[PDB]
């Protein structure tokens, strides 16, 4: 209960049965998608840091799509997820990045590309951290499919 | 937000000819979640097609819907003159539910010239404040028209503002409305007021004037 | 059959709270089905979906409208109401209420109200001044002038004459109030028989006045 | 209503203090079997290339089915896959294309 952790998710429900990319800011709160915040707060999709320390930050971001051949389209897709942090400095700082390309075969009908990445970084008080993607319109936000988290690792 | 993009902005087509309206979503979306609306001038929209490709109750078979993923198409086959409204797609995909800018179908007719008219600022209007000379242009065809006002044989600037209708859903035709605003004090001096109407559906500019109730 | 009435003030004051209400005739809201809904339309361009509500009182809002928005039902009172907040210029627009068949099999709005045009200012509502414009086939029609806010209706011989009527979109004068003309064209050999009264109405100001147009 | 065995029924869901039943928002979340959930389970909205076959109520989740001409197999429940049109040579077709199966060609 006196613990520093957080795992916020894609709103939009659940399945069947100077900074590159664009920031994801449609993440939201209280255990229903099964999110939570705990000694951290939110600020337009940026987690804000109370306790200065080492934090294992992570996010998965799912890319789902179908595709066609068109008159003026190159089909190559660069799916990159960025995890930046805003510090006391004017311009954001990229912390981690993970990328993938789509298949090339003109025979592709669809694309399923989920991207997990994470790692510990030392953050200070009031450091703000956010996820950021390319091909945003391709990101599926079913709530298990894409999320964003961090914890303190004392 | 999911963005719909209707192509094109406007279409001109004579009756009988065939109309293809496009609606393309920034992300692919169900199909159950795409609907089409028609909005006749000065009306609330009304539901044409629901579920990418279902006709709402009452809609004539002339209308059709197709598509999936990101590319959706509405097709009006053999145009009636009624069918010349504005057409919107909306997506209940995710959320805000959104609409496309809209595609405006405009009728194609056959040049008809305007029946020009001119109204003297009624006595009652004058009795307090100002004087309004109102020039009408009737059932025409096409979009363009020019309107000049002449006072003691001098051209005007700024002292007027006009308004057009949309094409008639029964007919096919526009109608303009230029008004002349100048005080019932500055009005009492000058003697001859003229409304000049230049049109491509005319041989030469037809004028309508009056001599302050003489 | 099932019909909807846009009840509510045509005026609201900069950063005061706008409000409207929708009424339901023939069949009732209650019935675990549809979503009762508010759509606005932003000066001659895109419609914007505001939010909807269910008969169980649960809502849904367009995020970007960063809750200024609230909306509610009363089945005992047969009406649902929207209320913006804190409004400005970017809130001036016609506001339709409408019934969407949530998935009670369509998805889409089968029933609309006619929608009231709301203007946001601290302005003072003015009543319209009516002066007739006096007259083959002739042209006659009255000039409705100097009002505010912008919703004005004008018919002829109270709905009995609709033939050849051309009521032209209102022009926002440099004064700040609006003008608007309303011509008719009739057989020139009728300037004497079953002749012509135009009835200008203006709800925001309580105006409802007729006027006879004659030689 | 009030609890019944420490359970709230479908459509409803329990409170923090553990004492009261609260009711899932309509076409937003749900609960179908009797529960002790502090939160209602969120509603599905048909991913693309599917059709909504029934709306998400309060005691049933929305139902999605593959588009017409696409199928959904047990081991590929993530994208609806296009039904084949032809069979190979020396192979003959018995069993049309359904929402849950490809076409079925034999020899």
């Amino acid at each position: 209960p006196q613990r520093v952790a957080a795992h916020i998710t894609g709103t939009r429900g659940r399945s069947n049965t100077k900074a590159l990319g664009r920031k994801i800011n449609s993440w939201e709160s209280s255990r229903s998608g099964h999110s939570f915040l705990s000694n951290l707060h939110l600020r337009n999709g940026e987690l804000v840091i109370h306790e200065k320390g080492f934090y294992y930050i992570y996010s998965q971001t799912y890319f789902r799509f179908q595709e066609e051949i068109k008159e003026n389209t190159k089909n190559d897709k660069q799916m990159v997820q960025y995890i930046y942090k805003y510090t006391s400095y004017p311009d954001p700082i990229l912390l981690m990045k993970s990328a993938r390309n789509s298949c090339w075969s003109k025979d592709a009908e669809y694309g399923l590309y989920s991207i997990y990445q994470g790692g510990i970084f030392e953050l200070k008080e009031n450091d703000r951290i956010f996820v950021s993607v390319t091909n945003e319109h391709l990101i599926d936000m079913d709530h298990e499919a894409s999320f964003f988290g961090a914890f303190l690792v004392g | 937000e999911i963005v719909l993009t209707q192509s094109p902005g406007t279409l001109s087509l004579s009756p009988g000819e065939r109309a293809t309206l496009s609606c393309r979503a920034s992300q692919g979306i169900s199909r159950s979640y795409l609907a089409w609306y028609q909005q006749k001038p000065g009306q609330a929209p009304s539901l044409l097609i629901y579920g990418a490709s279902s006709r709402a109750t009452g809609i004539p078979d002339r209308f059709s819907g197709s598509g999936s993923g990101t590319d959706f198409t509405l097709t009006i086959s053999r145009l009636e003159p009624e069918d010349f409204a504005v057409y919107y797609c909306q997506q209940f995909g995710s959320s805000p539910w959104t609409f496309g800018q809209g595609t405006k179908v405009e009728i194609k007719r056959t040049v008809a010239a305007p029946s020009v008219f001119i109204f003297p600022p009624s006595d009652e209007q004058l009795k307090s404040g100002t004087a309004s000379v109102v020039c009408l242009l009737n059932n025409f065809y096409p979009r363009e028209a020019k309107v000049q006002w002449k006072v003691d044989n001098a051209l005007q600037s700024g002292n007027s503002q006009e308004s057009v209708t949309e094409q008639d859903s029964k007919d096919s035709t526009y109608s303009l409305s230029s008004t002349l605003t100048l005080s019932k004090a500055d009005y009492e001096k000058h003697k001859v007021y003229a409304c000049e109407v230049t049109h491509q559906g005319l041989s030469s500019p037809v004028t309508k004037s009056f001599n302050r109730g003489e | 059959q099932v019909q909807l009435q846009e009840s509510g003030p045509g005026l609201v004051k900069p950063s005061q709270t706008l409000s409207l209400t929708c009424t339901v005739s023939g069949g009732s809201i209650s019935s675990g089905d549809y979503f009762w809904s508010w759509i606005r339309q932003l000066p001659g361009k895109g419609l914007e979906w505001i939010g909807h509500i269910h008969n169980s009182g649960t809502t849904y809002y367009n995020p970007s409208l960063k809750s200024r928005v609230t909306i509610s039902v009363d089945t005992s009172k047969k009406q649902f109401s929207l209320r913006l907040s804190s409004v400005t210029a970017a809130d001036t627009a016609v506001y339709y209420c409408a019934r969407d068949r949530g998935g009670d099999y369509y998805y889409g709005m089968d029933v609309w109200g006619q929608g009231t045009t709301v203007t946001v200012s601290s302005a003072s509502t003015k009543g319209p001044s009516v002066f007739p414009l006096a007259p083959g086939t002739a042209a006659l029609g009255c000039l409705v002038k100097d009002y505010f806010p912008e919703p004005v209706t004008v018919s002829w011989n109270s709905g009995a004459l609709t033939s050849g009527v051309h009521t032209f979109p209102a022009v926002l004068q440099s004064s700040g109030l609006y003008s608007l003309s309303s011509v008719v064209t009739v057989p020139s050999s009728s300037l004497g028989t079953q002749t012509y009264i135009c009835n200008v109405n203006h709800k925001p100001s309580n105006t409802k006045v007729d006027k006879k147009v004659e030689p | 209503s009030s609890p019944s065995e420490g359970l709230c029924p479908p459509g409803h869901h329990i409170s923090e203090d553990g004492r009261d039943c609260i009711s899932c928002k309509y076409g937003q979340d749900y609960s179908t079997h009797w529960n002790d959930l502090l939160f209602c389970l969120r509603c599905t909205r048909c991913d693309s290339g599917e059709v909504e076959l029934s709306p998400c109520t309060t005691t049933r989740n929305t139902v999605c089915q593959c588009e017409e001409g696409t199928f959904r197999e047990e081991d590929s429940p993530e994208m609806c896959r296009k039904c084949r049109t032809g069979c190979p040579r020396g192979m003959v077709k018995v069993g049309d294309c359904t929402p849950w199966s490809d076409i079925e060609c034999v020899h």
